[PDB]
C-alpha cells in the first residue's frame, strides 16, 4: 500500500476484465485486441 | 547470407530469449514438441 497506491491512482497496473475461454495453467497472455462478446463485429472500437 | 532478412518484421514485449548450442548422404533429425501447462 505504501509502494503500489497514489491518490491520482495507478494506471500502470492492468487486469484482464472479459476472456473468451479460461486460461490453461502458467499460460500468459499479452494480447489487446477486443474482446468480441456480441455477435455484431467490434472492429477495433468500442460499442454495445 | 542475408541473416533474419523476412522471417519477422517487428517485435513487441519480447519476454524470451534461450540461446545455447545449435539443435541440427543424408540426416535423419527427429523432434518432438509438446505444450504441455
Ligand atoms: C488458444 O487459441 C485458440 C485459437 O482458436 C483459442 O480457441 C483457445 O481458446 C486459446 N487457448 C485457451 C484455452 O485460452
Ligand atoms: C504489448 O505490445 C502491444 C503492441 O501493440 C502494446 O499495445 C501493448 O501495450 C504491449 N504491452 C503488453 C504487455 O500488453
Amino acid at each position: 500500500n505504501k509502494l503500489d497506491s497514489k491518490v491520482s491512482g495507478n494506471y500502470n497496473y492492468l487486469y484482464r476484465l472479459f476472456r473468451k475461454s479460461n486460461l490453461k495453467p502458467f499460460e500468459r497472455d499479452i494480447s489487446t485486441e477486443i474482446y468480441q462478446a456480441g455477435n455484431k463485429p467490434c472492429n477495433g472500437v468500442a460499442g454495445f | 547470407m542475408e541473416s533474419e532478412f523476412r522471417v519477422y518484421s517487428s517485435a513487441n514485449n519480447c519476454t524470451f530469449e534461450y540461446v545455447s548450442q545449435p539443435f541440427l548422404f543424408k540426416n535423419l533429425r527427429e523432434f518432438v514438441f509438446k505444450n504441455i501447462d
